[PDB]
């Protein structure tokens, strides 16, 4: 089973996907390959909660049904900062100008 | 054992002939046509007797009264007539079908209209006003045939959707859905003159005999075509016991009811015969096709 | 394997070259790309059109609809109309 | 023409809707012109009564987007040798962007405020030229 992610640190999305059964360790592996940092330089999350790389993105809770290709699912991503880590920080997206008057 | 041969051929509508039906006494055919008239007939001479006009669309079915005063028809412009056939004049007009009204029967006491069409439902309608007094529900397909048993007390349908359904008169209850495995569109339905039996045809080139108490299945007969059109069948009574039916190649098919072996096979019509009707007292049978041939044909038999 | 369309905003979207090539304008310019008219609420739904089309097309597993928030049909609109997807 | 053939021949079909649009089947009459049948919930299928050489298209009930059935635009009863209902599988087609944003606008503003939008002149016309069925079936035939 295939999931869809949008992993998002500061103002980067990296638009992927994944196995069901796949690793959080996997992952960060991904992202190591595009943002350079290894793994240990690495922290995940779904919300606020961190992710232990041995888990599968299952089993912490993203799905096929969750993570869809037209409205994947959220992984945020903190990099290490010298002697600890950054916190978590997502920028939002720009955001929507009013309805026009036709709607 | 039967030796039908041909005695008339009735040559007058200018379209298919949809039905015919000998009168209840015995001294008149009816019949209806895609050209939108019916016309009647001596049962025993053939001799043309008049034609009855109105409706704007082809007819499908037409049906007597059972003192042999009125006739009942039933259009493809969804409406049923009901008709005093002395003066040939229309004493109701019966709407309320929202498509094509395929089939239609009196009850015994002739008070009661059954009436089936294409838009799936069966509408009972009273003579005497010509309002509908029920609409059932009866199909999810367009319904192929209505008969009143011999008391009035039951009404049987059929249907595209394959299923035989038997219907209190008076509630409008489904008594009995007669449903097997396999389910062909139902073409035509029949309760056997006791009320005991009912005779289905199915668009399988197959007619069968079933036991209404039971809701199984008692005698099959074969070999004649009918995956098409929805043809017209009997029990013959009146010498030996015989189911009558059209045919798509163009013959009139005659079993031994019992045995279920074919007896007899008339050859004369020039398209597919879609109704036969059999005289209430003599061995004659009456025969229709389409618009190949537009023609009703008699036959007498000595047994 | 991989490209960085860049929003108005400066938001850095990372997606699959393979997906970024469903639109024919980036096609010719196309590594790195620039979108001085498109902001990142209107590219982030394009990058997920992109990711849409290519999982669902030529595949029999029930399509599911492609949503648009009201809000955003018509930059959206714009969008699509300039990437030619 | 594209038109469905007089064959006689019954033929059930179960219309299976895996789409998430209210489908409205259009049967090509014996003359070809279009006519619409009742129509699908979405996620629901029906058995109907059809014939073989019968001609059918499907769209979305409430602004006649195309649709697809069997993966392709028109449907027509094939051979049957089992005796099972054939499927026709009516589901959404995957969309352009433009496409699907066109679809998305037409169902928001009324056709006279069109013109009264903040867009690159050229796309009030690719908003007003509607999906219709007619347009299709003269594409379909001249292909």
């Amino acid at each position: 089973m295939d999931v869809f992610l949008m992993i998002r640190r500061h103002k980067t999305t990296i638009f992927t996907d994944a196995k069901e059964s796949s690793t959080v360790f996997e992952l960060k592996r991904i992202v190591e390959g595009i943002l350079k940092r290894p793994p240990d330089e690495q922290r995940l999350y779904k919300d606020d909660q961190l992710l232990d790389d041995g888990k599968t993105l299952g089993e912490c809770g993203f799905t096929s049904q969750t993570a869809r290709p037209q409205a994947p699912a959220t992984v945020g991503l903190a990099f290490r900062a010298d002697d600890t880590f950054e916190a978590l920080c997502i920028e939002p997206f720009s955001s929507p100008p009013e309805l026009p008057d036709v709607m | 054992k039967p030796n039908y041969a041909l005695k008339f051929t009735l040559a007058g509508h200018t379209k298919a002939v949809s039905s015919v039906k000998f009168s209840p006494n015995g001294e008149w055919l009816a019949s209806s046509s895609a050209d939108k008239l019916i016309k009647i007939w001596g049962a025993y001479d053939g001799k043309f007797e008049k034609t009855i006009s109105g409706h704007k669309l082809g007819i499908s079915d037409v049906a007597w009264s059972s003192d042999s005063n009125l006739l009942v028809s039933a259009s493809d412009d969804k409406t049923l007539k009901i008709w005093d056939v002395s003066s040939g004049k229309c004493l109701k007009t019966l709407k309320g079908h929202s498509n094509y009204v395929f089939c239609c029967n009196f009850n015994p006491q002739s008070n009661l209209i059954v009436s089936g069409s294409f838009d799936e439902s069966v509408r009972i309608w009273d003579v005497k006003t010509g309002k509908c007094l029920k609409t059932l529900p009866a199909h999810s397909d367009p319904v192929s045939a209505v008969h009143f048993n011999r008391d009035g007390s039951l009404i049987v349908s059929s249907s595209y959707d394959g299923l035989c359904r038997i219907w209190d008169t008076a509630s409008g209850q489904c008594l009995k859905t007669l449903i097997d495995d396999d389910n062909p569109p139902v073409s035509f339905v029949k309760f056997s003159p006791n009320g005991k039996y009912i005779l289905a045809a199915t668009l399988d080139n197959t007619l069968k005999l079933w036991d209404y108490s039971k809701g199984k299945c008692l005698k099959t007969y074969t070999g004649h075509k009918n995956e098409k059109y929805c043809i017209f069948a009997n029990f013959s009574v009146t010498g030996g016991k015989w189911i009558v039916s059209g045919s798509e190649d163009n013959l009139v098919y005659i079993w031994n009811l019992q045995t279920k072996e074919i007896v007899q096979k008339l050859q004369g019509h020039t398209d597919v015969v879609i109704s036969t009707a059999c005289h209430p007292t003599e061995n004659i049978i009456a025969s229709a096709a389409l618009e190949n041939d537009k023609t009703i044909k008699l036959w007498k038999s000595d047994c | 394997m991989y490209v960085k369309l860049i929003s108005s905003d400066g938001h850095e979207f990372i997606v699959k070259r393979e997906h970024a090539l469903t639109s024919g304008t980036i096609k010719a310019m196309l590594n790195e790309v620039n979108f001085r008219e498109i902001p990142s609420h209107v590219l982030s739904k394009v990058c997920m059109y992109f990711t849409y089309k290519v999982r669902y097309t030529n595949s029999s597993t029930e399509i599911p609809e492609f949503p648009i928030a009201p809000e955003i049909a018509l930059e959206l609109l714009m969008a699509a109309n300039f990437l030619d997807c | 023409v594209l038109r469905s053939v007089n064959s006689r021949e019954p033929s059930q079909v179960i219309f299976c809707n895996r789409s998430p649009r209210v489908v409205l089947p259009v049967w090509l009459n014996f003359d070809g012109e279009p006519q619409p049948y009742p129509t699908l919930p979405p996620g629901t299928g029906r058995r109907i009564h059809s014939y073989r050489g019968h001609l059918w298209l499907f769209r979305d009930a409430g602004t006649h987007d195309g649709l697809l059935v069997n993966q392709t635009e028109l449907f027509v009863p094939s051979l049957n040798v089992d005796g099972q209902p054939i499927f026709a599988n009516i589901t959404l087609p995957v969309y352009t962007l433009k496409e699907r944003c066109l679809q998305v606008v037409r169902s928001l503003v009324k056709p006279e405020n069109y013109r009264r939008l903040d867009i690159v002149r050229s796309l009030y016309e690719d908003l007003e030229d509607h999906p219709n069925v007619q347009k299709d079936l003269e594409r379909l035939t001249q292909e």
